[PDB]
């Protein structure tokens, strides 16, 4: 007991995300810590509660910048040393091997020309922490064992994840001699794909909905020979359905205003709030930003992209299309004693029609029919209201998903630059993952869990690469690790998407099966994983939420929104309307699909299946590259050059996973 | 390993791959042998011929279905007609895949375990299935609630069922079906001069029924109507070239589906065999199937069939009550679609008979796990 | 603090919840349990095998309905704990280890009942306290009267408690097995006379339904059979579930006499006013005065049309002319019993009549004989 | 003076006539009547519309069969006009004016029944007077007992009547619908797994025979399952008339346990032998005792090589271990019915009972619901 210490001091307050803080101790009656919690708090702690201080220690009283050793490894520790670095100018620090980057709201000037020769050839540890020192390394490491390397940059939307990917392009810019042309072509991409990729949520004015990956290929003993960007776990149910307080993709707000109105009046375009596509958010115009500006600089990126003003008409059809299709309106009928359906007339099918360049009676009878095409004849079945429903969704998300493919094929064609392959040792790949983070919001949806369960995968990930370089490794040169536990968390997973009766299926299975609706879905979860630790059935039959214990912790999830984001269908019909359009844009689009002759369309893969799919593609390329790992941290909610929220913070080192290389030091050796 | 749905009917296969929209064969189910004999030195000689290429080569074979009314008479030649679904037909090798399998409700115990044995031993499958397809039939009609009325080449039966649960007890089986259309339409053109006999002929008399032959509303009316004028007579062309005119008989052949006397037999017809199902069932249950009154099969698609069961449920059944009969436009194919359904959903691969199974329990492990 | 208490009158036929300080229950379902009894043939498809209250009324033609209470004693003793899961989880939606719960039961049952009840929510469901009351007196709240012997008549039991100035007399209590469930029965037997035939739970049912929708009580019976075979005028027509109509004539009103004619299924008893008159005179001299003057019906039997007038001639008969007879019946007699156990749950002298989970836990399941009644 | 009275015990399937004072019936056969179904080309050929009897069985091949009475209850009231016209005429060779007819129901059927079969008799064959009885009572009067509970079962229904000391409890009457004749559909439909398939109404009796030829009760059917599956002792052959041989192995006794299962056919009800100790239990308690030893069986469907060991089995496992549970299946219970008909019909106490021709022009067709039970 003494005075002026530095000492934990724990507050009993209520809210979720709470830790110790620690405060200078100050006078000398009972407790008497204050003179600041950290910011400017007093606390006339009594001598009943002093229970709550406990003396800090030295390590934890100065900012280290390996967390490793830190003095009190715990979630209130670590929360502190980005504080003192934070409020410091300090926006970077290590945990071993993963940079936690704080996004300062502000242009600071740790990064110069000056700023990359000093941190050149520099191994973690010779230097403080930078996002130099891990492009470097990787750099380094990927020539110094002929293997290819990988970094992961992840964390809540809007904690500068984008731009991290920009300097570590930068820095590998830079250690090449030639100025690379090349990357000034990524960064002119980023304005397109940031807008067909990008929406407004509840959360950040500017979301990423997909994974971005730069494969940024380099030649023998050099740089930069050739780059490719590949896009990966494409959201596609936003296309057609919005979150209140969330609008759609950038492109159809920036392209619907500030463009000549001649030229909207040949697609037919008007305002806004007239399509549904655009308007069932409820918040059309996003405060921040002025989206005219955008598409300038959207098509002002395209123009460099060699995108001809051809092209980008031919795109704004297609988005113009996907609109009047949305305000597009089905009724019920009965036929005899089946379900039918009744497109009722509007401007929008006919310019819907024009702009597609197909027949009218050919549009009609694709959105409301079904041909079986069997062996010998053909047989074509009515739609319910439903199932129109569907297939007019499924295509709308057909064309968007094919054009951002499209997209990416003609930006990757003036960038890629292919590498001579008749060499054996075809080029040293360090590839760039743009990759969201895990949320919990107050209402989660089918959405949220095809995000979260790809985080589990990139969890696991993780946490195999930090197991094998924790004691798996530093012991092994030394101290004997056999007795110290190395268990895996795959039982998750294995509940989620990698076991018979999964989640993932039970969603797919109800789907397709007669008369299923969200309600019978809750029921099949509830009856197979009941027993399941990590299921938390609803305690109520009305309650309509099933919580998964993710990593991260419980997260509930809607039923209600599954079974109907959930079924992309599109038929045979749907491509032969294609193949028989006059427009060449639409069916070179349609390509792969237009070669038709399948039956399989009862298939049609679900956006759950195609979610796995991306996300199986994704983990092997990872798989195949050594891996960085960085977490970035947005400090406040309200944009401020030096505002550190606590509670925002510690949120966010929970979400990340990153305790998991804490808890495991607890395991070995602190 | 992608499940094999193959329906197994007494007239037609239809088979493919579970997961998809339409069957990706369909071709009849005969074995053709040469009745001629050969005198070109070093022309191709088969011994048999299955399906489509039997047909073609009509002339010079005689035509021998395997199954009759739901039961596998010749099990050699149906087993070369499996054979050739599997490698010829969807070119799949049968080892790899599980095949799913349809039977009537009430065949006899032989044939399912025989069918396991032939699956397991000849095929060396590495599971199989068997299941009813009035189920695969409310399958895909999308509901879980009805009496179906499935009517093929071989048999005709009811199965009613409701929220999943059958009732066995009102399940109904009836043996009348297309092939005794086509005997009875063979029977009664020879009162017009037209002489047909042969299995060719009557493939030939097949495709007549299928082409001319419709369901009256009002069968003394059309009687009538036959009698009074020339309009209801239609021409068709036989191979050979010559025409016949047929008046009467496009109504009176369907007409025997109503009225089984015709053909001498006491069954009573399609609709009174509804109404009784329908009637041994639940009392809280009957208002659903009278409002689910699915149709499939081949047989089920003359035209005017579906008004004739509306209006004779109509009169068997109270007035209050609502009669709808629901006969989707791809019937002839809601066995398979169903039976890709099933073999799609998740829930049903615990439900294969695997080899070890069969291995340990024997051929009668069918009967413990199918139905 | 303000925490609020549960009132479960757990009958044989009906299940009525609410919490204590409402005017009406909030959840009112039948206490049946169902199972299926047919073959499931569609895999995927929801596989329960329990439905409990009205669910199990809407799949009434795949189970077999089993009313886990009869004659006011619970038999299956896991089909009961199934039914309070659906009343406290999915009825009214609340956790029972924080609500005091008031429970209801007959006069005159078995101890074994009450101690198992008190085990079960002790035990099981956790509450942090219980009271087991009697219905009968819980009618006299609900009629805001301090005197008077009320008749209550469910399914299950019909019985008599005779009240004065909030004083019972245990000696003239009386209590019948006659009751609603055994008149579905009787009409069930006697529809076999014009060719209508139910055998099963499901259809048992119909039966309860045509019995409710068309029953009532004759003034006197003996015309009402020489209307009935003179004319059909008091004939009625009623549709069954498949669309059959159904008519019927004297069974409407031969199927509650055997209220006041409990020979009509077999029974030695006498009727229920009888029954009541007995019980009146068994009390003292003063009293009846008094209990003449309040004649209090309860339970959903009373609810025929003309119960009251037949019971008012028959008691008026049966006692001396300068007593004045006089039948309360009160609109909403079927929840009196709900109503009267709110009101007794809502007042600060009960609360230390609860029987809290330390007395429990030192004393055992004994008691609530100690100290409930 | 000396008028013989008639007995006419006129069953589902069989049709047992004679007169009182006699032993055994004088006519014993099927209660059909056949029409032809195919078309006559032989000019000059006797042609009938109508077969009733031994004939129809005889032209079974080219007729259609049609039972005019299911369940007890007679539906078609022609056909059944033309079996008693034959009955009396073809078959007793007696003119039904000058002769007291005895007909036999089953207890609760329905009312209108009664009244058409009273006026039938009355106005069409002009007998001079009638009685309807209950088949139990009579099976009783054969047995030679007053005290004893009854299963009838002949092919029509299955009900239980109680009796002690000359006096019948109405309120433990039970009747159950399943007989021979859904024992023999049972039959026609698990026939047909092993390849054979019946279907015509001529072919029904096949099945009939078949049932009443190898068809035996098993004493425990899961042994009896678990070794019908691992041996051959239990198969058997019946040649069909044709010559074709079919061979049955556990249909022997699958087909017979439907009535202690009655599931097998997709019914709710309970088996004979629990419907036989509720009926029991149903009683007073001083009569249990007296009951319990005196279960007489009667009926066509109780002839099965081995129900009186199953149902004391059955009924001793049911019922306390103290009671005495014994059996009384006479080796001519087939016609036990009849011969207590003409038993009591031979009575001289009887004669003043009979509803005479008089009493029906006075009180119309209703004389028969207070002239009999
Ligand atoms: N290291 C940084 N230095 C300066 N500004 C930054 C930094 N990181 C992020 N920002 C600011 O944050 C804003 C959005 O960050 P961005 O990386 O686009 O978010 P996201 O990771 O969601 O794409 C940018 O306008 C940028 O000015
Ligand atoms: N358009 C039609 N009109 C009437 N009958 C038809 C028609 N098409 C097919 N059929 C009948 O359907 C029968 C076979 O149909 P299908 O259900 O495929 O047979 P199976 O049930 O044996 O598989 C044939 O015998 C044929 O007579
Ligand atoms: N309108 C009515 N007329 C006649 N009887 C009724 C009526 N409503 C309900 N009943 C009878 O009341 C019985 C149960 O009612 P109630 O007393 O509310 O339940 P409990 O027996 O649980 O107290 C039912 O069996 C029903 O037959
Ligand atoms: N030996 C037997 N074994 C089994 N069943 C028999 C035997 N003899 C007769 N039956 C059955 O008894 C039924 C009719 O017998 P009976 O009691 O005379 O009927 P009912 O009482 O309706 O006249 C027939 O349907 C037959 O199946
Ligand atoms: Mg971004
Ligand atoms: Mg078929
Ligand atoms: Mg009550
Ligand atoms: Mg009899």
């Amino acid at each position: 007991l003494q005075k002026g210490d530095y000492v934990w001091m724990d507050l009993k307050s209520g809210q979720e995300f709470d830790v110790p803080i620690g405060a200078v101790v100050k006078l000398c009656d009972s407790g008497q810590i204050q003179a600041v919690d950290d910011e400017d708090n007093e606390h006339w702690i009594s001598p009943q509660n002093a229970t709550h201080i406990k003396p800090m220690h030295p390590t934890s009283v100065h900012g280290v910048e390996d967390m490793i050793r830190l003095g009190d490894l715990n979630e209130a520790g670590i929360l502190r040393n980005l504080l003192i670095r934070y409020r410091d100018h300090l926006i970077y620090t290590y945990t071993g091997s993963i940079l936690v980057a704080v996004n300062p709201y502000q242009l600071l000037s740790i990064y110069s020309p000056e700023h990359i020769r000093q941190y050149t050839n520099k191994k973690i540890g010779e230097m403080p922490p930078h996002i130099f020192a891990i492009a470097d390394n990787c750099y380094f490491n990927m020539k110094r064992n002929n293997r290819d390397q990988c970094c992961i940059i992840s964390g809540e939307s809007g904690a500068g994840k984008t731009e991290s990917t920009k300097l570590i392009l930068q820095f590998l810019a830079a250690i090449s001699g030639q100025h690379s042309w090349i990357e000034q072509q990524v960064l002119e991409a980023t304005p397109i794909l940031e807008a067909f990729g990008n929406a407004k949520t509840i959360r950040n004015d500017n979301s990423s909905r997909f994974g971005k990956y730069i494969d940024i290929h380099f030649n023998k003993r050099g740089a930069i020979e050739g780059a490719k960007i590949e896009q990966y776990l494409l959201e596609k149910s936003r296309v057609c359905r919005q979150a209140p307080d969330e609008r759609n993709y950038h492109v159809f707000y920036c392209m619907l205003e500030g463009m000549n109105e001649e030229e909207k009046k040949k697609l037919g375009l008007g305002q806004a709030a007239d399509y549904n596509y655009l308007a069932m958010g409820n918040c059309i115009t996003c405060e921040g930003r002025v989206d005219s500006q955008e598409y300038a600089n959207i098509r002002s990126a395209m123009k460099v992209l060699m995108f001809t003003d051809t092209e980008n008409w031919e795109i704004s059809k297609l988005l113009a299309a996907i609109l009047h299709m949305g305000n597009l309106q089905y009724e019920a009928r009965t036929f005899e004693n089946l379900d039918a359906c009744e497109v009722l007339f509007s401007p929008s099918l006919a310019t819907a029609a024009s702009l597609l360049e197909v027949n009218p009676p050919d549009l009609m009878s694709c959105l409301t029919s079904r041909t079986l095409i069997t062996r010998g004849e053909t047989v074509s079945t009515p739609l319910s209201r439903e199932q129109a429903l569907d297939v007019r969704d499924a295509f709308v998300k057909g064309i968007y998903g094919r054009l951002f493919v499209w997209i990416v094929e003609k930006i990757n064609a003036a960038i890629y630059k292919p590498p001579p392959l008749e060499v054996k040792n075809s080029r040293r790949s360090i590839g760039l993952l743009d990759i969201f983070g895990f949320e919990n919001f107050t209402v989660n949806s089918f959405e949220q869990l095809c995000i979260n369960f790809a985080n589990e995968h990139l969890q696991q990930f993780f946490v195999r690469h930090v197991f094998k370089l924790e004691q798996e490794e530093y012991d092994l040169e030394s101290i004997d690790w056999l007795h110290i536990e190395f268990t895996d968390n795959q039982e998750a997973l294995d509940m989620i998407a990698n076991r018979p009766m999964n989640v993932i299926s039970l969603i797919d299975e109800e789907s397709k099966f007669p008369k299923g609706t969200d309600a019978t879905m809750l029921h099949k979860l509830n009856s197979q994983h009941k027993l399941n630790a990590n299921y938390v059935p609803p305690k109520n039959s009305h309650e309509t939420q099933f919580g998964i214990n993710h990593f991260a912790g419980v997260v509930y999830y809607e039923s209600q929104g599954f079974l109907e984001k959930n079924r992309d269908t599109l038929h045979g019909d749907i491509i032969q309307l294609v193949h028989s359009s006059r427009n060449k844009f639409i069916k070179q689009i349609f390509q792969a699909d237009v070669a038709m002759g399948a039956e399989t369309r009862k298939r049609s893969p679900t956006l759950s299946s195609q979610f796995k799919r991306s996300l199986e593609l994704l983990m092997r390329t990872l798989g195949a590259c050594q891996p960085f790992f960085v977490r970035c941290i947005k400090p406040n909610e309200f944009k401020k050059p030096m505002l550190f929220d606590r509670h925002l913070c510690v949120r966010q080192l929970r979400y990340s996973g990153m305790m998991e290389t804490i808890r495991i030091r607890h395991a070995g050796y602190p | 390993t992608t499940a094999l749905v193959c329906d197994n009917g007494s007239g037609l296969v239809k088979a493919g791959f579970a997961g998809d929209d339409a069957p990706r064969a369909v071709f009849p189910s005969i074995v053709g042998r040469p009745r001629h004999q050969g005198v070109m030195v070093g022309m191709g000689q088969k011994d048999s011929y299955v399906g489509d290429e039997a047909q073609s080569k009509r002339g010079i074979l005689t035509l021998k279905y395997p199954i009759e009314h739901g039961i596998i008479t010749n099990w050699d030649d149906m087993e070369k007609i499996w054979h050739h679904t599997f490698y010829n037909e969807l070119r799949v090798a049968p080892e790899e895949h599980p095949t799913l399998l349809t039977e009537a409700p009430l065949n006899p115990k032989a044939n399912r375990e025989k069918m396991t044995q032939i699956m397991f031993e000849t095929f060396n499958v590495p599971a199989m299935y068997v299941a009813i397809q009035a189920v695969l039939s409310l399958y895909a009609s999308g509901r879980t609630t009805g009496i179906v009325l499935d009517s093929g080449d071989g048999v005709t039966h009811n199965v009613p069922i409701y929220e999943g649960y059958a009732l066995p007890h009102a399940i109904m089986r009836l043996d009348l079906a297309g092939r005794d259309l086509t005997d009875y339409l063979m029977k009664i053109l020879t009162e017009r001069g037209y002489s047909f006999v042969t299995t060719a002929e009557r493939e030939i008399v097949r495709d007549i029924k299928e082409k001319l032959c419709y369901v009256a509303l009002d069968f003394e009316n059309e009687m009538a109507t036959a009698a009074s004028s020339s309009s209801l007579e239609k021409s068709y062309e036989l191979p050979d070239g010559q025409v016949i005119t047929i008046g009467n008989e496009r109504f009176r052949c369907p007409e025997t589906l109503f009225q089984p006397s015709f053909i001498g037999m006491e069954s009573a017809g399609i609709h009174e065999t509804t109404y009784n199902s329908i009637m041994k069932c639940d009392i809280d249950i009957r208002k659903d199937l009278y409002a689910n009154n699915v149709m499939s099969g081949g047989t089920t698609m003359y035209p005017g069939i579906a008004d004739r069961m509306q209006k004779e449920i109509t009169a068997l059944a109270p007035s209050t009550m609502k009669i709808k009969i629901i006969a989707p436009p791809e019937r002839k194919y809601s066995v398979w679609i169903g039976g890709s359904i099933l073999a799609s959903l998740s829930t049903f691969q615990q439900m294969w008979i695997t080899k070890q199974e069969y291995d340990e329990a024997g051929p009668s492990i069918v009967h413990r796990k199918c139905f």
